[PDB]
């Protein structure tokens, strides 16, 4: 049971900028971490794997980092498609705590 | 890297068993184990672990024993072995570790 | 290519048992994990359990230990996932995804 | 007085009065570590002593008992070495998983190729588990052999219809398959007296490993190795390991088992089941 | 004087003056019936007695020469047994067909297995050719063993195209392939001299049958199965079968074969070719 937090549940940013999301968890998971980004009514789909490689199909605007318990996801540009609920996923430890979620509108 | 190859490179025909020895250089209260495994002859990288032990493999383990050696038998058709070079001098590999 | 096809929708009363199908397609069965995913509607996600066709095994979670029970069949490449004691709160939307890394690469 | 009787095998004598010419009729009467096989070898530091079952070591057939008159092949080198198998991720809700032989080999090296082409087996087996874990992890697992382990069934859980299990669960092959409900071990007898068998307690804390040497054990010199099962292999977490957040969460069970004294006969074609 | 020499490994000893420390830098010098192998039998009561390759009967690889530290496998009763193998029709204007050791075998019994696992190959072989004919039939077939047997290619028939035979040709299998040229046996040498090598005549008014003895001839102790083929084998229609009209005109040649003193080294993953 490791409880690993998401704040906050909305934030909005404009296109054309940065956005900076931050997922954070209670003990040290090893750098290992997985972005998720699901629209309404569809399944989630894979970003980054491990806070920091990326995935075969994604683009190379999403960019992850971070260190110690501290990750953020940076995203720039921000276009229309890229506008969608994101998660957070522990799979050091079972069982595998999701992250709250971040919805994303334009401002 | 290592002298052996480097003085080897000065003669053609080898011969005889050799021996590779791994050092862990971690952690005394990681533990562990690994296989090492030694392919003869006419196999290629193996995929699984599965192809790799029909071979000489070791198992060895991290916690109280700080090396392992394998001892890489003789096996060849010829008493002695030309250097292997690329393409038609494949005949003479060894084997893969 | 890997796909995974589910069923459709269920309707019953609570008190009855329901069974739901994932087929994977394109990929071998018993090799990896299939793990499954519950979504609250809808700001909730959590991880359920998962099960190797190889063997039949299954790992739940703390909650849905007693709740949900995980099958799977190596002839036709299709796990199951059944549930008894249904109630109004277990109404949701189903996920079935597989493990590689310890992520979830496809759903 | 003739002998046909059914106790005059053995070393030990009874004195029985008898009126009759045969004996089975009669009374009853008064009452009287580096271990290096073939062309693979293992070091292990961490084991316990090895466990020899029923304190017998594994050899080849004696003609007094063998019954065939066919002179079998002794592969020394391409049959018997350690065969290592895939590992079992545990879990703290892991049940145990179990293994038949020598149905698990059939499929792989020398050994399972020539299995095929022989009618008759006979050989030892080597079975050695793995498992690796820190200071700071707590588990106990319960390594042991039962001769002729057969597999139940719930019936249902009524207990008014007839079935039997598939031979999926009866031939797991070589990936091996898992318990349903290890305190009675699907033959419906209790997990608690499971170490009047030869078993090994495999404790994270001293003995990471653990080895027991099963000879072969049947009714007949030889056997068909496809149909007949000797016996099972049970690693059962009896105590479910325990450990905090932050530690890694993935704990191996590897198992490797080697045979030893190996005698093939009766060469034909080949037979995959 | 140290002894470097090329002679000095023979039994023969010479005279030579050398005014260096290297022998090799000297001078030249004064110069100075029912056959049971393993479960298959033979009898044959037709045939001609056997004749010996090279007055050599085969035998395990001594110590002396053996250059390889593994232990081999010596699988008697599942390697060394009668082989029997597809037949030849004969017709009248049938050119020969021509086979390659051990390539046949590969696919065949345990033999064929232990080969692909093993990468070292050292056995005598057993070669025996049957052709059955009446006492109205007048033939003569020529039965020989060629060491190192080379395919050549007719260059387009030109001479200044290089071309080589496939592995269809130079790897016949199990199946065996033909002749085209007889004459120069594809090798451009006559087929006068062929009797040189081992061989033995298989005349229909006598021998319906022949069996010759070649043990391994190699300049290395093992050698890697799968490349190298060891001699070929040659079954010739020398003198071509007459018969009138009304006789059976469907003649068979059937070629069984063995192997003798098998071992094998190397123990390795699948390969097939």
């Amino acid at each position: 049971d490791i409880q690993m937090t998401q704040s906050s549940s909305y934030l909005s940013v404009s296109l054309g900028g940065r956005v900076t999301i931050t997922c954070k968890a209670s003990d040290h998971i090893n750098n290992w971490l997985a972005w998720y980004q699901q629209k309404p009514g569809n399944a989630p789909r894979l970003l980054i794997s491990g806070a920091t490689s990326l995935e075969t199909g994604v683009p190379s605007r999403f960019s992850g980092s971070g260190s110690g318990k501290d990750y953020t996801l940076s995203i720039t540009s921000l276009q229309t498609e890229d506008v969608a609920t994101y998660y957070c996923q522990q799979y050091w430890n079972s069982p595998y705590t999701f992250g709250g979620g971040t919805k994303l509108e334009i401002k | 890297s290592t002298i052996l190859g480097q003085l080897c490179r000065y003669y053609t025909q080898w011969s005889g068993s050799l021996e590779v020895t791994f050092m862990f250089a971690g952690s005394f209260m990681a533990t562990g184990k690994m296989l090492i495994a030694y392919t003869p002859p006419g196999g290629s990288v193996p995929a699984d672990r599965i192809t790799a032990m029909l071979g000489t493999h070791v198992i060895w383990d991290f916690g109280l024993q700080s090396s392992v050696t394998l001892v890489v038998p003789w096996i060849s058709n010829t008493h002695y072995r030309a250097h292997a070079r690329a393409g038609y001098f494949d005949y003479y590999t060894t084997g893969i570790i | 290519q890997v796909q995974l096809q589910q069923s459709g929708p269920e309707l019953v009363k609570p008190g009855a048992s329901v069974k739901i199908s994932c087929k994977a397609s394109g990929y071998a069965f018993s090799t990896s994990w299939m793990n499954w995913v519950i979504q609250r509607p809808g700001q909730g996600l959590e991880w359920i359990g998962r099960i190797y066709p190889g063997d039949g095994d299954t790992n739940y979670n703390g909650k849905f230990k007693g709740k949900a029970t995980l099958t799977a069949d190596k002839s036709s490449s299709t796990a199951y996932m059944q549930l008894s004691s249904l109630t109004s709160v277990d109404s949701a939307v189903y996920f079935c995804a597989r493990r590689d890394y310890g992520y979830f690469d496809y759903w | 007085e003739n002998s046909n009787s059914a106790s005059e095998g053995s070393t030990i004598n009874y004195t029985t009065i008898n009126y009759y010419k045969d004996a089975y009729a009669a009374s009853a009467g008064r009452q009287d570590a580096q271990l290096t096989i073939g062309n693979s070898t293992i070091t292990t530091q961490e084991a316990a002593n090895i466990v020899i079952a029923y304190g017998e070591w594994p050899e080849y057939c004696p003609d007094t008992d063998a019954t065939a008159v066919d002179k079998p092949t002794r592969p020394d080198v391409s049959v018997n070495r350690f065969f290592t198998l895939d590992t079992k991720s545990w879990a703290k809700d892991s049940k145990g998983w179990y293994w038949k032989f020598p149905d698990v080999l059939t499929e792989v090296g020398v050994f399972g190729q020539n299995a095929q082409f022989h009618y008759l087996y006979r050989s030892g087996f080597c079975v050695h588990v793995q498992c690796n874990a820190s200071k700071f992890h707590q588990g106990a697992l319960l390594v042991a052999v039962l001769p002729e382990y057969v597999l139940g069934t719930i019936a249902g859980g009524t207990g008014n219809e007839n079935s039997h299990p598939p031979y999926a669960t009866t031939q797991p092959g070589q990936v091996g398959a898992v318990l349903t409900h290890p305190y009675v071990l699907d033959a419906g007898i209790p997990l608690s007296q499971l170490t009047v068998c030869p078993h090994q307690w495999i404790n994270l804390r001293t003995n990471n490993c653990a080895t027991i040497i099963v000879p072969y054990m049947n009714t007949v010199p030889f056997d068909s190795a496809l149909n007949h099962c000797n016996f099972g292999l049970l690693v059962i977490p009896v105590v479910p390991l325990d450990f905090n957040a932050g530690a890694t969460s993935e704990i191996p069970i590897t198992v490797t088992i080697a045979p030893m004294c190996a005698e093939f006969a009766g060469l034909r074609q080949a037979v995959k089941q």
